[PDB]
RNA sequence: GGAUGACCCCAGGCGGUAGGGGAGCGUUCCCGAUGCCGAUGAAGGCCGACCCGCGAGGGCGGCUGGAGGUAAGGGAAGUGC
RNA sequence: GUGGAGCCUGGGAGUGAGGGCGCGAGCGAUAACGUCCGCGUCCGAGCGCGGGAACAACCGAGACCGCCAGCUAAGGCCCCC
RNA sequence: CGUGAGGGAAAGGUGAAAAGAACCCCGGGAGGGGAGUGAAAUAGAGCCUGAAACCGUGGGCUUACAAGCAGUCACGGCCCCGAGGGGUUGUGGCGUGCCUAUUGAAGCAUGAGCCGGCGACUCACGGUCGUGGGCGAGCUUAAGCCGUUGAGGCGGAGGC
C-alpha cells in the first residue's frame, strides 16, 4: 500500500458522513490497492552441505549401477558431429531409444551429435548431477568422464 | 503464484443453495439465509429422530389403552399383568394387535389379567 | 399365520412372503436363519412367556445393504461450532420363509 | 405453426407495458385490435405495433390465416436501464433509471 | 416530522399482493350499428362519423 | 412394519343426558369422545372421534358457591371492555354455553381442535333435532 | 491375536468457549512432461433421485461449451469469506 | 487406590470483566437481580436433553451415530397432556 | 473534480474467413419475421464462455376461520418417473435468526438490502526449541573465482 501510485489523502472525514471510516485508497481492503503479504523479489538458493552433494552423486551412480543401467565406453567409434552417426553407434551399442539416456563425455563432437535426441540429455563431466542421473532411465560415460567422477566423489 | 477464488466459492454457494430449495423466499434464493435455515435444520432433524421415537410410543400406549378399556381394565394394569405373565410383546406390536387382530389382543388381556 | 420375531433389538409381525430389513445379521447371502417367536397368531394363537419354546420362524438372507445417507448436523449458535457427519445404517434384507410353528 | 415479433429496447418502462400486454394475451387478433385501439395507456401504442408485426410475419413468412390469429403468448422483459442524474436539494444528486422494455408477442391459429 | 422510513424491505410476496388490484379493465366497446366498427358507447362513431342515426361530423 | 394408519371411518353419533351431572366431570369425557381416544385405531392428525349430542345441559350441576362465584369473562378490545358474567346469569340466559365452554376449554388449540368442537351439539332441555342420525346412547 | 497397519476379536474413552495437538480436502504454480487425456469435444457453466468418502471433497452420467487440461509421487504459496 | 492419575524436563498457549445458587461471615437496613471474602456447586464453555406454564446457572441428567424396541430419573397419571 | 498546488477513473475478446445478412415482409424509425452466410447465429456486431442477485411467461402441487425465526419429524391427498423414488403440503408434534460483544441476547445491544468479485497471521535476518538427514573432536564455509547457460565445482578468510 506504500508503492501504490495514489495520493495519501484521506478520502472522507472519520466521522459523520455514514459511510465506514477510511484513510487513502491505497490501502489493501480497497480495490486497486496494495496487496497484503505478497511475494517480493526472492533468493531461494542455500548451501546443502558439499559432503550431501557428492554423497548424492555417487548414490545416484550407485542406483544405476545396481539396475545394470550404468555403461562405460572407451570411444564413440565414427561420431564426428552428426546426429546419425551417434544413432548408428547408439544402436550397436544397444541405446535402441526406448530409454532415456544421461550422455556424460567431454567430447564435444559427441555431444554436438546426441543432444537433439529427445531421449538424450548431454552433460560435460564437470556438470554431473544428481537431478540429471535420477531424471535419466540409463547413465552412459566415457572412460575419461568415470575417472572426473572418480575424482569428484574421492 | 497467485491463488485467487475462482471457482471454489461459487460451488460452495451452490451445494447450500441445493440442500436449502423449497424454503420460503431468500431462505432458498439468498446463499446467507439459506445457511442460516440449514444451521436450524439440522438442529431439528437431529432432535426430531430423538423426538420421533416417543411420540410413537405416545401414540402405541394411547391405541393400547383404549382396547383394555374395551375389556375392562386400564392401561397401566393391563402393562403390569404382561409383567407378571412374563409377556414381552412390545407396545408397537401390542397396538398393531389391538387393532389387526383382536382375538389376540383379547387373549392378552386374559393372561394379564389373570397373572395378577 | 403371523408370527411376531426379535431380531435387532426388534420385533417384527412377519407372515410367510414377506421381505424385511432388519439390523445387519452375520449371515452369508443365501444362508437361511431362524428368528426367534414371542407370539404366533391367525389360525392358533400361542402366547410366549416371553419366546415361544418350539417356535421358529425360517427366513432366507436375500443380502445386506446400507441404508439412504442421513445427515446428522449440529450447530451451536454464537460459539463457532458446526459439526456435519454423513450415517448410513447397515442392514440385512430378510425373506420370510415359513413359520414353523 | 406459430408466429411472432419482438420490438427490444422500447424506452417505456417494463411494469407499464406488461398491464397493457396482460389484456391482449389469449385474445383473438380482431379482439385485440379493438382493445389495443381504446387502450387509455401510453403502452398501447407500441404494443399494438408488435402485434401487427407478428400478424404480418404470421401471414407473409409463415402461411397462416389472419382470420385464425390470436395471441398465444405475450410478455414484456425488461432491457438496459438508462441511467440519469436527478439533482435534488443540499447538493445531492439521485439516479433516475429510465427503464426499457422487449415486447413479445406471439400468435398461434385457432382452429375449426 | 422526523422523516418516517421503511423498517423491512417489502417482500416479493407482499409487494406483489398489493398489485392484486392493478389489472386494466378492457374498454368497453359497443358496434356502432351504421359502420359495424367497435368503439365506446356514447361517443360519436370515430369510423364513419354517425350518431343517433345520422351523419355529425367528417372522418 | 409401519404403525396401522386408519382409511376414514364413518363417526358415531353419540347421545348423552347431562342432567345431574358435575360440570367439569362430563366435560372430560366429552372431550375423551371428541378427539376419539377411547377407539383403537386413534390417530392424532385426523378428526375421527364421535359427533356428541347432549341434552338437558342447563340441568348441569356444579359444587361449592360456584353458581354465584364462577365468573366467566369476556373481553371486547376496547377501553374497560372486560365484561364479567357469574354462572347464574349464564345459565338463566344461555346455558348450553355453561357446557360449551367447559368442553372447548378441554379441546385442543388449533385448527383440528377447533373443528372437533363443531362435532359437539348442546341442548338446553331435553330433546335434540338430531334423530336421523339415530345417536347411541351412553351412559357415562 | 499377526508379527508389526494386512485384518480380526474383546474392552473402554469420545458435551465443549479461549486455547494446545493430530489427520485430511480443495485452489494457483513447478518437477513428473519432447510424456499423457483432448473436436469421437479441454477448461468453465447447468442438471442428477447414481457411486465413493465421517467430512471438506472425489467420481460418473445428460445438457451447455468450443481449446485446452494434466496422473501416481513429490516441491512452492498472493491458497478457501 | 492403574487413573485423560501423579512426578521431572522442555515446546505452545489462553486467562488475569465473572455470574447465579447453598452454607459461613463482614459491609448494608437481621434492604437490593446490592456489595466484599471463605468452602462447595452449576452456568460460563452443557442457551444440548427431561422436569419446573414460559426462563444461563432450582430439581433430573454429562448429548460419538442410527432404530416406528425395552427400563428408569426428577416430575407426573380428570381433560388440554 | 479542484481557483490552484493537486486529485484522478471506468473501458479488452464476433468468426477459421466479414462470408458483417442482397432481396421481400410489418414498422416513421428502432426493432423484428423470412431469405441468405457460417461447422455453429441464444457466434448478428447491445457479438466467446455467459454464474448469481434481480424481472417475466408457461406448467405441477398448494392457499381466502388462519397465530408465523418459516423449519423439522409423522401421516395422508394430489402430480410426476418407473414392495421404490422426486415435487407439493392439509393436519398433528416440536421449535427464541446469523455474527459480534458479554456474567448473561431471540433478544427492544453491534453489524449486515441481496448477489457476484477484492478482502486480513507474511517475508528477510537473527534467536529458541522440536524434527528429517550429513558428518563427528570436529562441523561448516562468506565475498569471490572457474564452469554451465535451469551443471556444478572451487574457495578455510571466518563462525560454532
Ligand atoms: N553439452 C552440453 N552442455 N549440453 C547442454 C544441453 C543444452 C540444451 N539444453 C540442449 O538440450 O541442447
Ligand atoms: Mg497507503
Ligand atoms: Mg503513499
Ligand atoms: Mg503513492
Ligand atoms: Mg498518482
Ligand atoms: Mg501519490
Ligand atoms: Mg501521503
Ligand atoms: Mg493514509
Ligand atoms: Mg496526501
Ligand atoms: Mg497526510
Ligand atoms: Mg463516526
Ligand atoms: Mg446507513
Ligand atoms: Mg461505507
Ligand atoms: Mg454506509
Ligand atoms: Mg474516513
Ligand atoms: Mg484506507
Ligand atoms: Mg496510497
Ligand atoms: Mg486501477
Ligand atoms: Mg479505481
Ligand atoms: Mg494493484
Ligand atoms: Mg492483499
Ligand atoms: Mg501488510
Ligand atoms: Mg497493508
Ligand atoms: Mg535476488
Ligand atoms: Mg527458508
Ligand atoms: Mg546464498
Ligand atoms: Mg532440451
Ligand atoms: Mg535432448
Ligand atoms: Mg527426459
Ligand atoms: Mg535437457
Ligand atoms: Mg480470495
Ligand atoms: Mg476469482
Ligand atoms: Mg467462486
Ligand atoms: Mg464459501
Ligand atoms: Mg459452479
Ligand atoms: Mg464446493
Ligand atoms: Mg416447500
Ligand atoms: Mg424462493
Ligand atoms: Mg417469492
Ligand atoms: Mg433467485
Ligand atoms: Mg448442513
Ligand atoms: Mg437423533
Ligand atoms: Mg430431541
Ligand atoms: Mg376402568
Ligand atoms: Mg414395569
Ligand atoms: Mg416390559
Ligand atoms: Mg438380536
Ligand atoms: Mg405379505
Ligand atoms: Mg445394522
Ligand atoms: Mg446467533
Ligand atoms: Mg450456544
Ligand atoms: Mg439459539
Ligand atoms: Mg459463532
Ligand atoms: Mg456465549
Ligand atoms: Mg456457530
Ligand atoms: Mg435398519
Ligand atoms: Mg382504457
Ligand atoms: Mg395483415
Ligand atoms: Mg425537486
Ligand atoms: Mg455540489
Ligand atoms: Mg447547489
Ligand atoms: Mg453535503
Ligand atoms: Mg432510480
Ligand atoms: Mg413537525
Ligand atoms: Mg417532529
Ligand atoms: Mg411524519
Ligand atoms: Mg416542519
Ligand atoms: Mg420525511
Ligand atoms: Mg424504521
Ligand atoms: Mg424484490
Ligand atoms: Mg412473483
Ligand atoms: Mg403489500
Ligand atoms: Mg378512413
Ligand atoms: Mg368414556
Ligand atoms: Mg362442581
Ligand atoms: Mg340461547
Ligand atoms: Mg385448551
Ligand atoms: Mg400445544
Ligand atoms: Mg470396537
Ligand atoms: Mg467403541
Ligand atoms: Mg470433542
Ligand atoms: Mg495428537
Ligand atoms: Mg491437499
Ligand atoms: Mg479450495
Ligand atoms: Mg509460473
Ligand atoms: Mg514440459
Ligand atoms: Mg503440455
Ligand atoms: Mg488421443
Ligand atoms: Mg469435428
Ligand atoms: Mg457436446
Ligand atoms: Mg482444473
Ligand atoms: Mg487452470
Ligand atoms: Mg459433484
Ligand atoms: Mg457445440
Ligand atoms: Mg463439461
Ligand atoms: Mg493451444
Ligand atoms: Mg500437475
Ligand atoms: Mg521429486
Ligand atoms: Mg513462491
Ligand atoms: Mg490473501
Ligand atoms: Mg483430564
Ligand atoms: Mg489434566
Ligand atoms: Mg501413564
Ligand atoms: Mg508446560
Ligand atoms: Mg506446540
Ligand atoms: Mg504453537
Ligand atoms: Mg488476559
Ligand atoms: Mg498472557
Ligand atoms: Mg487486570
Ligand atoms: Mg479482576
Ligand atoms: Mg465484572
Ligand atoms: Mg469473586
Ligand atoms: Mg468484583
Ligand atoms: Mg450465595
Ligand atoms: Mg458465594
Ligand atoms: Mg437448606
Ligand atoms: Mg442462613
Ligand atoms: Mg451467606
Ligand atoms: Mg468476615
Ligand atoms: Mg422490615
Ligand atoms: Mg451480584
Ligand atoms: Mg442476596
Ligand atoms: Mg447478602
Ligand atoms: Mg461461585
Ligand atoms: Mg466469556
Ligand atoms: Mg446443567
Ligand atoms: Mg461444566
Ligand atoms: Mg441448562
Ligand atoms: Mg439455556
Ligand atoms: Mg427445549
Ligand atoms: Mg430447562
Ligand atoms: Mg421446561
Ligand atoms: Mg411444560
Ligand atoms: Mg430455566
Ligand atoms: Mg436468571
Ligand atoms: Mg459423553
Ligand atoms: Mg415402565
Ligand atoms: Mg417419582
Ligand atoms: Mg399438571
Ligand atoms: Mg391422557
Ligand atoms: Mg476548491
Ligand atoms: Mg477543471
Ligand atoms: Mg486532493
Ligand atoms: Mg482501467
Ligand atoms: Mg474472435
Ligand atoms: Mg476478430
Ligand atoms: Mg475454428
Ligand atoms: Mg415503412
Ligand atoms: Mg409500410
Ligand atoms: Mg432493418
Ligand atoms: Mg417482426
Ligand atoms: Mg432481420
Ligand atoms: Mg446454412
Ligand atoms: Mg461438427
Ligand atoms: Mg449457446
Ligand atoms: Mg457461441
Ligand atoms: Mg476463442
Ligand atoms: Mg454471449
Ligand atoms: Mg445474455
Ligand atoms: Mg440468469
Ligand atoms: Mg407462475
Ligand atoms: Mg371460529
Ligand atoms: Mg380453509
Ligand atoms: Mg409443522
Ligand atoms: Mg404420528
Ligand atoms: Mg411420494
Ligand atoms: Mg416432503
Ligand atoms: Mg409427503
Ligand atoms: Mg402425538
Ligand atoms: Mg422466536
Ligand atoms: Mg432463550
Ligand atoms: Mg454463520
Ligand atoms: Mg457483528
Ligand atoms: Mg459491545
Ligand atoms: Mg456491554
Ligand atoms: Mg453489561
Ligand atoms: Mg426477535
Ligand atoms: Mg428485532
Ligand atoms: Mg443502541
Ligand atoms: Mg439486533
Ligand atoms: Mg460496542
Ligand atoms: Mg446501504
Ligand atoms: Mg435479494
Ligand atoms: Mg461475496
Ligand atoms: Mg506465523
Ligand atoms: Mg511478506
Ligand atoms: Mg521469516
Ligand atoms: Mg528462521
Ligand atoms: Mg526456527
Ligand atoms: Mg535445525
Ligand atoms: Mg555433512
Ligand atoms: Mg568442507
Ligand atoms: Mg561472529
Ligand atoms: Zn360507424
Amino acid at each position: 500500500r506504500g508503492e501504490v501510485a495514489y495520493s495519501g489523502r484521506k478520502i472522507w472525514p472519520q466521522k459523520h458522513t455514514g459511510r465506514a471510516r477510511h484513510g487513502d485508497i491505497g490501502a489493501p481492503i480497497f480495490v486497486g490497492g496494495g496487496v497484503v503479504f505478497g511475494p517480493k523479489p526472492r533468493d531461494y538458493s542455500y548451501t546443502l552441505p558439499k559432503k550431501v552433494r557428492k554423497k548424492g552423486l555417487a548414490m545416484a551412480v550407485a542406483d544405476r549401477a545396481r539396475e545394470g543401467k550404468l555403461l562405460l565406453v572407451e570411444a564413440f567409434a565414427g561420431v564426428n558431429g552428426k546426429t546419425k552417426e551417434f544413432l548408428a553407434w547408439a544402436k550397436e551399442a544397444g541405446l535402441d531409444g526406448s530409454e532415456s539416456v544421461l550422455l556424460v563425455t567431454g567430447n564435444e563432437l559427441v555431444r554436438r551429435a546426441a543432444r537433439n535426441l529427445p531421449w538424450v540429455v548431454t552433460l560435460a563431466p564437470e556438470g554431473l548431477n544428481v537431478y540429471d542421473i535420477v531424471r535419466t532411465e540409463r547413465l552412459v560415460m566415457d572412460l575419461d568422464a568415470w575417472e572426473v567422477f572418480q575424482n569428484r566423489i574421492g | 503464484p497467485r491463488a485467487k477464488t475462482g471457482v471454489v466459492r461459487r460451488r460452495k454457494h451452490k451445494k447450500i443453495l441445493k440442500l436449502a430449495k423449497g424454503y420460503w423466499g431468500l431462505r432458498s434464493k439468498s446463499f446467507r439465509k439459506a445457511r442460516e435455515t440449514l444451521f436450524a435444520a439440522g438442529n431439528y432433524a437431529y432432535a426430531h429422530r430423538k423426538r420421533r421415537k416417543r411420540d410413537f410410543r405416545r401414540l402405541w400406549i394411547v391405541r393400547i389403552n383404549a382396547a383394555c378399556r374395551q375389556h375392562g381394565l386400564n392401561y397401566s394394569t393391563f402393562i403390569h399383568g404382561l409383567k407378571k405373565a412374563g409377556i414381552e410383546v412390545d407396545r408397537k406390536n401390542l397396538a398393531d394387535l389391538a387393532v389387526r387382530e383382536p382375538q389376540v389382543f383379547a387373549e392378552l388381556v386374559e393372561r394379564a389379567k389373570a397373572a395378577q | 399365520m403371523f408370527a411376531i420375531v426379535k431380531t435387532g433389538g426388534k420385533q417384527y409381525r412377519v407372515e410367510p412372503g414377506l421381505k424385511l430389513r432388519v439390523e445387519k445379521l452375520d449371515a452369508e447371502p443365501g444362508a437361511t436363519v431362524e428368528l426367534p417367536v414371542l407370539l404366533l397368531g391367525g389360525e392358533k394363537t400361542v402366547v410366549g412367556t416371553p419366546v415361544v419354546e418350539g417356535a421358529s420362524v425360517v427366513a432366507e438372507v436375500l443380502g445386506h445393504g446400507r441404508g439412504k445417507k442421513i445427515l446428522v448436523s449440529k450447530f451451536k449458535a454464537k460459539v463457532q461450532y458446526r459439526r456435519k457427519k454423513g450415517h448410513r445404517q447397515p442392514y440385512t434384507e430378510l425373506l420370510i420363509k415359513e413359520i414353523r410353528g | 405453426m406459430e408466429a411472432k415479433a419482438i420490438a427490444r429496447y422500447v424506452r417505456i418502462s417494463p411494469r407499464k407495458v406488461r398491464l397493457v400486454v396482460d389484456l391482449i394475451r389469449g385474445k383473438s387478433l380482431e379482439e385485440a385490435r379493438n382493445i389495443l385501439r381504446y387502450t387509455n395507456k401510453r403502452g398501447a401504442y407500441f404494443v399494438a405495433k408488435v402485434l401487427e408485426s407478428a400478424a404480418a410475419n404470421a401471414v407473409n413468412n409463415h402461411d397462416m390465416l389472419e382470420d385464425r390469429l390470436y395471441v398465444k403468448a405475450a410478455y414484456v422483459d425488461e432491457g438496459p436501464a438508462l441511467k440519469r442524474v436527478l439533482p435534488r436539494a443540499r447538493g445531492r444528486a439521485d439516479i433516475i433509471k429510465k427503464r426499457t422494455s422487449h415486447i413479445t408477442v406471439i400468435l398461434g391459429e385457432k382452429h375449426g | 416530522a422526523k422523516h418516517p422510513v421503511p423498517k423491512k424491505k417489502t417482500s416479493k410476496a407482499r409487494r406483489d399482493a398489493r398489485r392484486s388490484h392493478h389489472a386494466l379493465t378492457p374498454p368497453t366497446l359497443v358496434p356502432c350499428p351504421e359502420c359495424k366498427a367497435m368503439k365506446p358507447p356514447h361517443t360519436v362513431c370515430p369510423e364513419c362519423g354517425y350518431y343517433a342515426g345520422r351523419k355529425v361530423l367528417e372522418v | 412394519m409401519k404403525t396401522y394408519v386408519p382409511k376414514q371411518v364413518e363417526p358415531r353419533w353419540v347421545l348423552i343426558d347431562a342432567e345431574g351431572k358435575t360440570l367439569g366431570r362430563l366435560a372430560t369425557k366429552i372431550a375423551t369422545l371428541l378427539r376419539g381416544k377411547h377407539r383403537p385405531d386413534w390417530t392424532p392428525n385426523v378428526a375421527m372421534g364421535d359427533f356428541v349430542v347432549v341434552v338437558n345441559a342447563d340441568k348441569i350441576r356444579v359444587t361449592g358457591k360456584k353458581l354465584e362465584q364462577k365468573i366467566y369473562t369476556r373481553y371486547s378490545g376496547y377501553p374497560g371492555g372486560l365484561k364479567k358474567i357469574p354462572l347464574e346469569k349464564m345459565l338463566a340466559t344461555h346455558p348450553e354455553r355453561v357446557l360449551e365452554h367447559a368442553v372447548k376449554g378441554m379441546l385442543p388449540k388449533g385448527p383440528l381442535g377447533r373443528r372437533l368442537f363443531k362435532r359437539l351439539k348442546v341442548y338446553a332441555g331435553p330433546d335434540h333435532p338430531h334423530q336421523a342420525q339415530r345417536p347411541e346412547k351412553l351412559e357415562v
